[PDB]
């Protein structure tokens, strides 16, 4: 690189750069399958398996409520 | 109105609202069950949605396999305490992906900063990027700069349907490489006699690239970041100017474009720190000092403009903010001349009509 401190202007101008451009978006959609998860249940007390179960239950559920407030959010986004 | 002052954050917005709008064509109950339609037989799919845009479409099943063809038959009459260690690990190790990506989304209320791993793995980063609309050149520049790809893109939650959590990542398509770029910086040039100042500054500071015979200008340089030699760019902030704008950088007082400028009484003293060195506006009521991190404190700088370079000191400081130096190395010029400051309140006007 080459930088050029201009006294005329107190600026610099540095050079030699190669661009990389982001010119667009390219989009991925995913689709996460979980399983019937939420049609099991441990009835037999503390475990490691009804630690895990209740882990991935839990997060759907949360998901779906995460996912009820973004749609206000994109509300927001669109309609300020 | 002040470019500078309005073009930051401009870039970011319209990432968002492009998502966000991307996001709504995908809530549709078509669009999901079109996409739904197309992963049945395939784990990867390639479609164009009703509105137009092109989706890469991959399915993630290990938790659902694992879920239908172990945990499920395992757990015949509901107990969960049963003495197989194994799987209770696999399950912990099947189930941390969703776990994490429920995690990032619930932390940034459905769109990511960034793109996890747990959003896309590596394979699955390479596979949208060998899917984009580009050539040679720019997917093996991509496939080289995972972490940039990464630190550009973001997601969008779609929603859950069933047991099946849908979500869409934007990735940064670079489709324009290895053009000329240059970045300029500035800072408060200022004249002083009877306690009264008569300040100068640039008003076109940031990052130039000169792209398919055309020069854009992206105002704000935080929408530019460099790696090296090369400087990644979003162009959603750019600007084009003319070709004759770069004569401001030798001749400021040039006929030939009227360069933008700010003059005022009321100068600003600030550190630019540039990818070589430093700026230094040093003026009256606070101070100033540059130092290596060996031997304390090299010297106070004298007031006015000072160009530091990255060797010349480790650290610059003014008052009592510490800036440090770059260590990157290159060809260093002082392009001598008389301040025009001192031929000596108007914002972002030609450089004509300060002199009156
Ligand atoms: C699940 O069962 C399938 C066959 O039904 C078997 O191939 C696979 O190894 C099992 N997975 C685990 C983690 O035990
Ligand atoms: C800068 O341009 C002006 C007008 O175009 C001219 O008067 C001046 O001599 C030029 N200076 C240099 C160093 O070219």
């Amino acid at each position: 690189l080459k930088e050029s401190y201009l006294e005329e202007s107190c600026s610099t101008i540095t050079e030699g750069y190669l661009s990389v451009l982001r010119t667009g978006w390219y989009t991925n959609v995913f689709t996460l399958e979980v399983g019937d998860v939420e049609n099991l249940t441990c009835a037999d007390g503390p475990s490691l398996i009804k630690t895990e179960l209740d882990l991935t239950k839990s997060a759907l559920r949360e998901l779906r409520t995460v996912s009820a407030d973004q749609l206000a959010r994109e509300e927001q986004i669109e309609n300020p | 109105f002040v470019l500078g002052a309005i073009a930051c954050g401009v870039a970011t917005a319209a990432a968002v609202t492009a998502g966000v709008a991307i996001a709504k064509c995908i809530r549709l109950e078509s669009e999901v069950t079109a996409i739904k339609n197309c992963l049945k037989k395939t784990n990867e799919c390639v479609s164009t949605l009703g509105c137009g845009v092109r989706v890469l479409a991959t399915a993630v099943r290990e938790l659902k396999d694992f879920v239908s063809k172990n945990l499920t038959r395992a757990i015949n009459k509901n107990k969960c305490d049963i003495p197989d260690l194994k799987m209770a690990v696999s399950f912990s190790q099947f189930n941390r992906r969703f776990l994490n990506v429920v995690r990032q989304f619930s932390d940034n209320a459905g769109i990511t900063p960034a793109i996890s791993k747990d959003l896309m793995t590596d394979a699955e980063l390479a596979r949208a990027i060998s899917n984009m609309p580009t050539s040679a050149g720019q997917i093996k520049l991509m496939l080289e700069n995972r972490a940039m790809v990464r630190r550009k893109g973001f997601g969008i939650l779609i929603g859950v349907y069933g047991s099946s959590v849908i979500y869409m990542v934007q990735l940064p398509i670079f489709g324009v490489i290895d053009t000329p770029c240059w970045i300029v910086k500035a800072a408060p040039s200022c004249s002083e006699k009877k306690g009264n100042y008569a300040c100068l500054l640039r008003e076109d500071q940031g990052w130039y690239c000169q792209n398919a015979g055309s020069t854009v200008y992206y105002p704000c340089e935080k929408d530019c970041e460099t790696r090296g030699d090369h400087v990644f760019c979003d162009t959603a902030a750019g600007i084009n100017v003319a070709e004759q704008s770069k004569e401001c950088n030798i001749n400021i007082s040039t006929t030939n474009y009227p360069c933008k400028v700010s003059c005022g009484r009321h100068p600003i003293s600030m550190v630019a720190l540039s990818p070589l060195g430093a700026l230094v506006a040093c003026y009256k009521g606070v101070s100033c000092s540059i130092g290596s991190n060996r031997v304390g404190i090299i010297k106070q700088l004298n007031k006015g403009c000072s160009y530091i370079t990255n060797q010349d000191a480790d650290t610059v400081t003014i008052d009592n903010t510490v800036y440090q130096l770059s260590k990157v190395e290159g060809e260093q010029h002082v392009i001598k001349g008389r301040p025009v400051s001192s031929s000596f309140d108007q914002f972002n006007v030609a450089l004509d009509q300060c002199f009156e």
